[PDB]
């Protein structure tokens, strides 16, 4: 009636690829002596790619053996160790990334390192809203039912806003957020924009390219 | 306390036939392997 | 024994004019002399 | 009786599978045997399919 | 001699899952078991055996490792193209402190490469572009206060 | 023609000397039938080195073999075990340099335990290690096909679950068609077996 | 006889047709093609083409497949596409679902530069520019992707692999000598089975170089040198389609 449960901890790489784990069990045969007798049994557990969390492997016949009652089965419950990058949800993978504001607005590439040894560089397709997510199909954990299909990786975007802005920076931001459409601009506007851009991308006195220190 | 069953005896008396068939198939595999080795030697000579 | 198999493989003829024994021998000779890149798949793609 | 049913039902295939398990020496022969039987039926059916496909291609040409 | 041939034919090709020695044994065994009274097609039988071989793909104890050459040199070579964007400070989204480029006095290195390729001497034309970009990398460095690169 | 196991330790790999060793191996008449670059974990390394199991050098030996990727090779040669033992040379690196120079341990190996190679001692250990690292590499058709040994292996395998599967098939008696019986017995075996557990979601 | 088209021979043989790349971008390509090929685990990666934008920052697009198998009578290649404004750093092109794949074919005009541009179409639908670029690349690849016939063969397990014994195509002038990539080797489907006047072939018998230009997509060129068996293709120009083919011819 009673069964002994045991957590079995795996890394996301093992579950992604499919491990063949060996586990040690302390079985207690109870006898007339006050001390019980313990032995170490070896068990091979085959975890197939993409097995869902909470999977139970039950070994029947193993367990502490009282003199009269045949021991009940032992249970191993799958659980994943924490990963530095991905947290698995259902069948796919969630990657939480802290993103600066200009990377959101202007748009850049997020560089992520998959469980498989590949390096994805996913572009920011549009203005990423606060709490928005970017989905890359066919990049999550494999489907346990079919060993070829994959889930879709989910990147939950967290925006990192700047802590300080000067009044001239705010003036530039305001001018960037109210520029008239290109079919409504004056000639003075066009010449001013040309001058400012040529003075911002100046190869020696311009600050488009700065070397860190 | 006394515990004869029919199925145990049936399976146990059926076991030798399965083992004999397995041995025959193993002999087939062995002769196939030695034929392949002779083929390899002839190919080198060729 | 092996003698039975050898004697049998020389009477059976294939779609080609030679026996299956000689065909396999010639295929192995070509494979051994040429040493193809992906040899096992080259058996079904190139030698026969 | 039961022995004849078992024999003319599964005997030849089981003998082939046991010979394969003896030759291969896996780390878990029972699972090897089960997967071997599944692949046995699957390869029979796909063998029939392969002949059908070759015939169709020749006719089309 | 024949030992070399046997050792060669048993080389385990990974992507196929088997050598030719096993495949030949299997083909010969299939021909022997089903005694053929009619003509046989070697290619057809080979394809059938290839389709019929058992392959018990089991979970390997180790996670696979990549066999890939080192890429530090090529990455460093690439790092001269384009402008490296200023990294962001995770603590405060404002960018890290930086220095403006330097004011070195170099020649017209692209024109020099053009002249050298015209005359038929010197390095190539693409290496000229690489050299120009690397010299810009050297000259711009505010750490190396360089008044002239050549 | 016999097959021996060999492995290139992390010291000959961190220094990028693996390909030179492979070319030297191929130059001496060997044939590399199988090769794999891999990275042992602590448990796998401890299981591989079971013969020592608590000797004086075991801690450092198991701590070294799991410090980087190694290479595993299966070499084939008529005298493969003895020839490869000679080719590696003496185990101790300094004794190797003193006695036999121009041997793989003298050239690439350094600092005692980091002898840069590892080989099999006897055919028993050779087969054991080959099956340990290459589970699907066929070999040794003579030591497993003995009628006595075949009967013994069948005895070891059939009492656990196949007899029970046959009993269930006989008692239930599914469709007389053999394919359904084959499917049922395969399901019973893959569901009831002492080696693997039962999996539930 | 080749296994993968060079990026230098393609730029050399297609330079006359205007299929050229900047020298700095050419060096950057030479360096950063293997880097992306190893970072993505792809056995084959070549430059597919170059698309023009309203800025000078054109999109360089490279495609690469890891597996290529026969499926329902179509040689399906599991292609991955990457884009780059400059030759240095590559980004990925995620595939497009069918709803937006049909709402992206109605958007015309040459693209802008920033890949973070949202087109608004008719309630209003917002579609990213990267989706439009992916649609155009897919359309051009479906309509145009061309290789010499018999250059691929089917092995066991139904995989299309290069024909190592390809001796070359006789009559390179004839369109029959060329086929689409997704045609099975057995099937006798070629570019002849397309519309009559949508492919122009100019062959120089002396130098042994044939040149096939697409008229339905004007910016697609494919060269085939026969003295040394070397074939390559490139698309240069905007990705728009030439609808009114009947009037022009």
């Amino acid at each position: 009636g009673k069964n002994k449960v045991y957590p079995l901890e795996l890394t996301l790489e093992e579950i992604f690829h499919g491990c063949l784990k060996k586990v040690a069990h302390k079985r207690k045969v109870l006898l007339f002596s006050g001390e019980y007798v313990e032995e170490e049994r070896q068990l091979t557990v085959d975890v197939k790619p993409g097995l869902p969390t909470g999977t139970r492997f039950v070994f029947e016949g193993e367990g502490n053996k009282t003199p009269k009652k045949e021991p009940g089965p032992v249970v191993f419950v799958l659980k994943p160790k924490p990963h530095p990058r991905f947290v698995r949800r259902g069948s796919d993978l969630v990657h939480k990334v802290t993103l600066p504001l200009h990377h959101a607005l202007i748009g850049t590439t997020l560089d992520i390192r998959t469980l498989d040894d590949r390096d994805l560089k996913v572009p920011i397709s549009d203005i990423m809203r606060p709490g928005s997510s970017l989905t890359v199909p066919g990049e999550g954990m494999p489907l346990p039912a079919t060993p070829s299909a994959r889930g879709n990786l989910v990147i939950e975007i967290d925006l990192l806003f700047p802590t300080h802005l000067t009044e001239t920076q705010k003036m530039l931001l305001r001018s960037a957020f109210f520029l008239p459409p290109p079919t409504e601009q004056n000639e003075e506007t066009k010449k001013a924009l040309r001058d400012y851009e040529a003075a911002f991308k100046h190869d020696l006195k311009g600050w488009a390219t700065v070397f860190k220190r | 306390r006394l515990v004869d069953p029919v199925m145990r005896e049936v399976e146990t008396a059926f076991m030798p036939w399965l083992k004999e068939q397995a041995i025959g198939y193993l002999a087939r595999g062995v002769v196939a392997r030695r034929v392949v080795d002779k083929l390899v030697e002839d190919a080198a000579a060729a | 024994d092996v003698g039975q198999a050898l004697a049998f493989l020389q009477q059976v003829k294939t779609t080609q004019g030679a026996s299956i024994y000689e065909g396999l021998k010639a295929a192995l000779a070509k494979v051994l002399e040429d040493r193809p890149v992906n040899a096992v798949e080259a058996l079904e793609t190139s030698v026969l | 009786h039961d022995t004849a049913y078992l024999k003319e039902t599964v005997g030849e295939a089981l003998a082939r599978g046991c010979a394969a398990a003896i030759s291969a020496q896996p780390n878990d022969p029972v699972e090897y045997l089960g997967l071997w039987l599944l692949k046995y039926v699957k390869n029979a059916e796909v063998e029939g399919n392969f002949y059908r496909e070759r015939q169709q291609d020749l006719q089309k040409k | 001699s024949v030992a070399q041939a046997l050792a060669y034919l048993q080389v385990h090709s990974p992507q196929d899952g088997t050598s030719m020695y096993d495949h030949l044994v299997k083909l010969v065994s299939k021909v022997l078991e089903d005694q053929p009274k009619n003509a046989v097609d070697l290619l057809e039988t080979s394809l059938l055996v290839k389709k019929s071989t058992f392959d018990p793909k089991e979970s390997s104890p180790l996670v696979p490792i990549p066999v890939a050459p080192d890429a530090t040199q090529t990455q460093a070579a690439v790092s001269i193209f384009g402008d490296p964007e200023l990294p962001i400070n995770p603590a405060t989204g404002e960018p890290v402190p930086a220095d403006p480029p330097n004011e070195f006095e170099a020649e017209n290195m692209l024109g020099a490469a053009a002249v050298l390729d015209c005359l038929g001497v010197g390095l190539g034309r693409e290496l000229g572009v690489n050299i120009a970009l690397a010299a810009k990398r050297i000259g711009e460095d505010p750490k190396l206060a360089v008044r002239s690169v050549r | 023609l016999e097959k021996t196991f060999a492995l290139i330790k992390p010291d000959a790999v961190r220094a990028g000397k693996a390909q030179e060793i492979m070319q030297l191996i191929e130059l001496n008449g060997f044939t590399i039938i199988a090769k794999q670059k891999l990275q042992l974990t602590r448990a796998r390394a401890e299981e591989f080195y079971g013969e020592h199991k608590g000797k004086e050098f075991f801690p450092k030996l198991v701590n070294f073999m799991t410090s980087g990727p190694i290479w595993a090779l299966v070499l084939a040669k008529p005298g493969a075990i003895l020839a490869w033992r000679a080719l590696m040379g003496p185990t101790n690196v300094f004794k190797a340099r003193a006695e036999q120079p121009k041997c793989l341990r003298a050239l690439y190996g350094t600092d005692g335990t980091q002898n840069a190679t590892h080989g099999s001692d006897s055919p028993i250990s050779a087969a054991r290690e080959i099956k340990f690292f290459f589970p699907t590499l066929s070999g040794d058709p003579t030591i497993y096909a003995e009628p006595t040994a075949a009967a013994e292996y069948i005895t070891k395998r059939i009492q656990p679950a196949l007899a029970k599967a046959l009993a269930a098939l006989a008692r239930e008696k599914p469709s007389a068609d053999k394919f359904e019986a084959i499917t049922f017995v395969a399901g019973y075996l893959l569901q009831n077996n002492p080696n693997k557990p039962k999996v539930l979601m | 006889v080749q296994l993968e088209p060079n990026i230098t021979l393609v730029l050399k043989h297609l330079a006359s047709c205007g299929a050229v790349v900047s020298a700095e971008q050419q060096a950057a390509l030479d360096h950063s093609i293997p880097i992306k090929r190893i970072e993505a685990g792809l056995r084959s990666l070549t430059l597919w083409g170059r698309l023009t934008t309203l800025n000078g920052k054109d999109y360089l697009v490279a495609e690469g497949y890891n597996v290529a198998s026969s499926k329902e009578g179509a040689a399906v290649y599991e292609t991955k596409y990457f884009y780059s404004q400059d030759g240095a750093r590559w980004s990925d092109l995620q595939p497009v679902d069918s709803e937006t794949a049909t709402r992206c074919a109605r958007i015309k005009g040459m693209l802008s530069g920033d890949p973070a541009k949202n087109y608004e179409l008719e309630l209003v639908f917002q579609i990213p520019e990267l989706a439009v670029l992916r649609c155009r690349v897919d359309a051009i690849a479906t309509a145009t992707s061309v290789i010499p016939t018999d250059s691929t063969i089917l092995n066991a397990a139904s995989q299309v692999v290069p024909n190592r014994l390809f001796a070359g195509a006789a009559y390179p002038e004839k369109l029959e000598s060329y086929q689409h990539r997704f045609s099975l080797p057995g099937s006798g489907v070629t570019l002849s089975q397309d519309l009559r006047g949508t492919w122009a072939v100019q062959y120089d018998a002396f130098k042994g170089v044939a040149q096939v230009r697409s008229l339905l997509f004007p910016g697609y060129f494919f060269y085939y040198a026969a003295n040394e068996l070397t074939w390559g293709s490139l698309y240069v120009g905007d990705g728009l389609r030439n609808n009114d083919l009947i009037f022009m011819l």
